[PDB]
């Protein structure tokens, strides 16, 4: 009973594929989570190397076979654009979900019976979030814990510290007047040259190109920016004529006739430069992105005058707000309303390359997180670790409110399910106790990467226990309980509730399957 | 080569039932979910019937039979694709009588047949009146479909739309109260705003957008017309004529160029152009226009006056030009609003099939007890009324009956039930009890009434269902020699 | 690392080829659980068929391929002999203990921690049977129960009623005075030509051969017995003599005076049956093992003796102690005082045999229940029934405690187990945890046979609580909770209390099996 170019599984063997994908998933992403975990590489075959933890980047920019597998991994693509964490551990409960159910289902228990127990230990499990979230205000010390629990799931424990105050002071640099915060008010910059632990702030913008002359001053304490988009180089003639050339020699004298249409001009930026605080005490800068003649470059140097060539549109939107100066799209209307202000603007010198600094800016409502790192690979590393350093503190300060880590919620809410009966049927109790076992694959696999048996690890914190309000997680170093208040372990509130929502979700969905078929596969 | 004898009727039966057991699972609320492996590994886990099917490519003649009449059905009306392939299967799956006792099919399609005008007949006894004027009562019964879905934010937004949209087609005068969503109640996605912004449009919308300020921006009275130097006099004439009635708007069904643009850009009006015959039909019966071979022979009478006025106020970075009225002109249009795409495409689709539930409720009102009540109900009718059948057709007579019970089957069987002893007590009640309630529970996975759950289904549903259910099995029946030929 | 002709497994694979030949003969033996459960059939491969339930039967005399497998076949052996029912149960609590000590053992948990869980478990179990067992007296109604419990579960429920007053019967009268107690007092015949509902009790003994003669009493209402051991047919010369003859003649003369020591003999057993009560109204009867000459016999005949003649040693033992009659070893030394006495002694006439029957006795310390079906297997089925009942209510008398059945007992000691925190060790509460799950795959196997649904009805029974003391059972017929002491069901308090230390013991053993090694095969 089947058609030629067709296959389809009647039977329960759909879930036995579909839950065989999420165990070998659950089995490679394990190893990688937090701190003591393992790195993942990714070669992506043309030579490049990249290792990270982040489950996101194993998951997006990997290359998996099993179909199956390949929705989960789209799953977590969703659970890093609302949270910014907790894709790993997606991961291991919707495999541990789906290993509890098959557990079940092989006794002739329904797939529809077990996802109704999900629902109703998830309805539950969200109010426990409610009741132990910590609404801590937040300051320096608690956003410290914070990006700490972040930052180290992703680096070495020596970049922790550093990029720790750096990532902290970026989100309070732009966090201010209870505004929404805003991840483009923060830039992200590289730079080789330097080894890794060399990371640190700017105050203000950083720029590719600088100023390439010896007579331009290496710092300006001070200057009016002058916001420009007009290429002071060789350029077409803009009047109702043409190039029309008889030899070599006549064709010189049509550079020199195009060329009168930037010269008038460059006297232009030495006129505002003498007008606007031409005296003693005082500075001018300029920032016009589009090309410059090294001519240009050459005069205003004489001036005392710092430009800049061959930027971004971007940098120029930054560098208004920065100084003040709006884009002046042609020299013949030049005029001091297109100036701004700044301090320290000075170039930063490395072995090869230099780059422009504009720094100690007076409004800029803007800055910039200078990474600098030796390999390749490596600032592509510290960068995955900041963006996400960076979305752990918005969700706390976003929403005020922090929960503990460590585990400590899964075990708490392994024992606040078993605490719970039913409401809609009996035979719902197995799904609310698939999901209580589930929760403790957290504090499972943080036991294994730290190096202790699996089983010892959960049985003290799941054994302790007192007459008040206790929390209780993993110690990673030492393998006992710890409680994650009392040493700085935080996670989000957004993070643990998208969680229990996503997991639900999907291993519902996967429970769900009763059939694959080919599609003309 | 070519296949005869029993081998065909045989074989269109594995074949039928094959594709029904597929979306066994499919049906209820607990709609189980299908993997479907593309080729180049992608998958898509939805749960339509309609969809499934449409992806799944076949080899067999009978199944794509099985498969093109659902397609129609869908078409026809929105709902119970999957129940008429189901049935359709099931009634085919009783092998016993055509090859072990080697019943004629002849003998069998007089029995299906006797069978339908007898299903037919048990459904109108258990049906049930609506109050179709009640707004409340009506929406009761759309809530069914809106239920798991993005408009049940607004519901009661989404279910006046599809209910006043289906009565203003809705034409009673002429007694067959012929409606036609697709005709007469247009729909499109207006970019921006949300869903609560979704209204009804009393007449004709034109998706083109405004290339020139030289158009009218308000009017009264909108007078709709219908209808290098050699091209320049060709066309100067023929904007002539048009220009010298002093039109509002101008919408010939050809192309307008440039220079035909030109002349009635200096008349300050709305150029459209690329309209089909149908809808320039529909544009003058919005205001009373008339449609003209050519430009040459416009007559004073083509105007659209009694039109309410003209439009093209720019709305989310689009132009829209719009002829409505305020009366009913025999049509509208549904302006669906929303602030993304993805937002839009799934509104469009939902209310589309809630204006099919609406259609076919109207079009008779009258109800049946879902739930497998109506199955379970049927199937008693049957097995009592074969008592009476002298013959030997009352033994597929009978087993029409009982392939009925495999909705309330795959319904218990997707809650996680047992099956037997759901099923044993189910035909029990319809047996004592009222045979227009006791059916069976989608959600819970036991027994219950429908007077107290509203899972009450239209009749015309039904009543196609079965009858396709029944020509499509009499069909595949009287099929014995599939040969090839061009 | 072997050496050739052996092979060894060194890794924990070892272990789970146990585990498997257990998994599989619980799956075997699990259809055959209770009354509802079915029959498996014993092909000896001469031609002999046999039907049974008893799961010692089909252990000790079923050859079984698997090697591991024949190992729980002895202990089921070895079951049966204590207390004589549970071998199956046994079974599925050993597959189902190693079942669930898989789970935690792939997750690299030691066997001997599970092991000693179990220990603990066991314990715990142990001391709870003590609290549930029903101390009450044992009276007709109670064995009734106890038999009916016991024989449903080998019989087609028609012969309950048959076999459970027989069985009931047949021990109070082998029981007073708080005596000891022995089932070989109750002999066990098998007579066919009737139907299999035929069977019914024999106050007396029934005999193989009968009287030959044609002047024979088929019924002898009053008579003193008389036990012998001496052949009465024609024996050698008893004196120092020979043959001295001259023909055949002569040598059958011979023959004449050698049967003088028996002839006369003959009337010495006259003698003594004319002189104790001889007279009208009045009969004797004697059971001589040995054979006796067909001349002699028409001695006794006409003076109204029912003669018997090549019986067995066990006729004549029960023959001795019920009847009192001393074997008289020669008939010199004959006197009265060796008589014994008994009351109707008749010769029930078959349709092919004929057995001897001396019903009517006052207290001969031993019975005889009598068998009766149309086939071979059936009366084998019957007997192993009877067997099995009468040992059930044999625990019940002597163990005057009972338990409640249809797994209320399992499902409160599991119940009990997981309201058990440690106290020997943190991690050996996972073997508590797999021993209390194992207790409940005897409900849950009661619900398959029965043909319903696993989950629902294990679910239901354990929901039931109260504020006060509730045990619920598997009701076959309805699925719901049933209180197994209300209905009538009773289990031994021998049986359970063996299961626990039979099934700890062999589930530990085969948990620290390391290595499986061949010693030369």
């Amino acid at each position: 009973t089947l058609n030629p170019k067709a296959e389809v599984a009647r039977a329960q063997a759909a879930l036995a594929v579909n839950i065989s994908a999420a165990r070998g998933l659950q089995d490679v992403l394990r190893t990688n989570l937090g701190p003591k975990g393992t790195m993942k590489m990714l070669v992506s075959g043309a030579g490049d190397i990249k290792l990270t933890k982040d489950g996101n980047v194993l998951l997006h920019e990997m290359q998996i076979q099993h179909p199956t597998a390949s929705l989960i991994a789209k799953v977590a693509t969703a659970q890093d654009d609302i949270t910014g964490d907790g894709t790993t551990s997606n991961v291991l409960i919707i495999g541990e979900l789906l290993k509890q159910a098959d557990l079940y289902i092989s006794e002739g228990l329904h797939p529809r019976i077990i996802t109704e127990g999900f629902e109703a230990a998830k309805e539950k499990a969200l109010q426990f979030l409610e009741e132990v979230k910590v609404s801590r205000e937040m300051d320096r010390e608690t956003l410290i814990d914070v990006a700490r629990t972040s930052l180290r799931t992703k680096v070495h424990a020596e970049l922790a510290d550093v990029l720790t105050e750096a990532v902290v002071d970026s989100i309070l640099a732009i966090k201010k007047q209870d505004e929404p915060i805003d991840l483009f008010m923060i830039e992200i910059m590289e730079m080789k040259h330097k080894s890794e632990t060399d990371t640190s702030l700017i105050r203000g913008l950083v720029l590719d190109h600088g100023a390439r002359h010896p007579d331009m001053k290496k710092r300006v304490e001070d200057a009016y920016i002058l916001t420009c988009n007009v290429s002071l180089e060789y350029e077409k003639t803009e009047v109702n004529s043409g190039f029309f050339y008889k030899s070599a020699e006549e064709r010189e004298k049509l550079v020199k006739a195009e060329r009168k249409f930037i010269e008038d001009r460059v006297k232009k930026i030495i006129e505002l430069k003498r007008k606007v605080c031409g005296d003693s005490d005082k500075g001018f800068v300029v920032i016009n992105q589009k090309g410059i003649d090294p001519f240009s470059l050459d005069a205003l140097s004489k001036e005392g005058i710092v430009a800049l060539r061959r930027a971004k549109r971007r940098n120029m939107e930054r560098l208004t707000l920065a100084c003040g100066g709006v884009a002046l799209n042609s020299f013949d209307d030049l005029s001091p309303d297109c100036l701004g202000h700044a301090g320290l603007v000075y170039e930063y010198t490395l072995g090869e390359e230099k780059f422009t600094f504009i720094e100690k800016c007076n409004n800029p409502r803007s800055v910039t997180l200078l990474i600098k790192g030796p390999n390749k690979h490596t600032l592509t590393q510290i960068k995955d670790a900041v963006r996400d350093g960076l979305r752990a503190v918005k969700n706390a300060i976003d929403d005020g409110c922090v929960v503990p880590g460590a585990g400590a919620v899964e075990v708490a809410m392994a024992e606040a399910l078993i605490k719970h009966k039913p409401s809609v049927k009996g035979r719902a109790q197995l799904g609310v106790q698939a999901f209580a076992d589930a929760l403790l694959i957290i504090p499972k696999v943080l036991a294994q990467n730290s190096g202790f048996d699996l089983q010892e690890t959960l049985v003290k914190i799941q054994a302790e226990h007192s007459e008040s309000g206790q929390l209780v997680g993993v110690d990673l170093n030492t393998g006992e309980p710890m409680v994650a208040a009392e040493v700085g372990v935080w996670d989000n509130y957004c993070v643990k509730k998208q969680l229990l929502h996503s997991c639900t979700v999907i291993a519902t969905n996967i429970l769900l399957v009763d059939e694959i078929m080919r599609a003309g596969m | 080569k070519r296949e005869s004898g029993r081998k065909v009727q045989s074989g269109n039966i594995n074949a039928a039932k094959t594709i029904a057991d597929i979306i066994r699972t499919c049906l209820g609320p607990k709609s189980m979910m299908k993997m479907l492996l593309d080729p180049m590994g992608g998958i898509v886990m939805t749960n339509d019937g309609n969809a499934i099917l449409r992806e799944i490519q076949v080899q067999h003649p009978a199944a794509k039979s099985m498969i093109e009449i659902s397609r129609t059905q869908d078409e026809e009306v929105g709902d119970g694709t999957t129940s008429v392939i189901i049935l359709a299967g099931e009634m085919l799956s009783v092998a016993e009588h055509f090859l072990e006792q080697q019943m004629h099919p002849t003998v069998v399609i007089s029995a299906y047949r006797k069978a339908l005008d007898d299903m037919i007949s048990t459904l109108k006894k258990i049906s049930i009146p609506v109050d179709i004027s009640d707004s409340d009562m009506m929406l009761n019964i759309i809530n069914s479909s809106i239920t798991t879905k993005a408009i049940s934010r607004w519901s009661s937004l989404a279910c006046n739309i599809a209910l006043d949209a289906v009565k203003m087609v809705q034409f009673e005068e002429n007694g067959r109260k012929e409606i036609d969503i697709k005709k007469y109640a247009r729909v499109e996605k207006i970019p921006g705003g949300i869903i609560e912004d979704s209204c009804v449009l009393r007449g004709v919308m034109i998706n083109k957008d405004v290339t020139h300020p030289r158009m009218r921006r308000y009017i009264k009275n909108p007078r709709i017309v219908l209808l290098l130097q050699m091209e320049e006099e060709y066309i100067q004439q023929l904007c002539e004529d048009i220009i010298q009635l002093k039109p509002d708007v101008v919408i010939t069904e050809k192309g307008i160029s440039d220079l035909a643009q030109h002349y009635l850009m200096r008349a300050n009006i709305t150029a459209i152009r690329r309209v089909r015959k149908t809808d320039n039909n529909r544009i003058a019966r919005a205001c009373g226009a008339r449609i003209v071979s050519r430009p040459e022979e416009l007559r004073e009478d083509d105007v659209g006056t009694g039109a309410g006025l003209l439009e093209i106020k720019k709305i989310g970075d689009e132009y829209f030009t719009f002829i409505t009225d305020c009366k009913d002109p025999k049509a509208c249009t549904i302006l669906l609003r929303g602030a993304s795409k993805e937002i839009l495409s799934e509104v469009e689709r939902n209310l589309q099939d809630a204006m099919q539930v609406c259609r076919n409720v109207l079009l008779d009102p009258q109800l049946v007890p879902g739930g497998g009540a109506s199955e379970m109900a049927v199937a008693h009718a049957l097995t009592e009324k074969s008592k009476a059948m002298t013959g030997v057709e009352q033994w597929p007579y009978r087993a029409v009956a009982q392939a009925l019970e495999v909705i309330p089957r795959t319904l218990i069987q997707n809650c996680g039930a047992s099956t037997i002893r759901l099923l044993t007590s189910l035909r029990a009640k319809h047996t004592q009890e009222n045979c227009e309630t006791w059916g069976v529970n989608g959600e819970t996975g036991t027994l219950v009434d429908m007077k107290e759950l509203g899972i009450w289904e239209p009749l015309a549903v039904k009543l196609q269902t079965y009858k396709t259910a029944v020509e499509t099995a009499v069909l595949l029946l009287r099929i014995d020699d599939i040969v090839s030929g061009h």
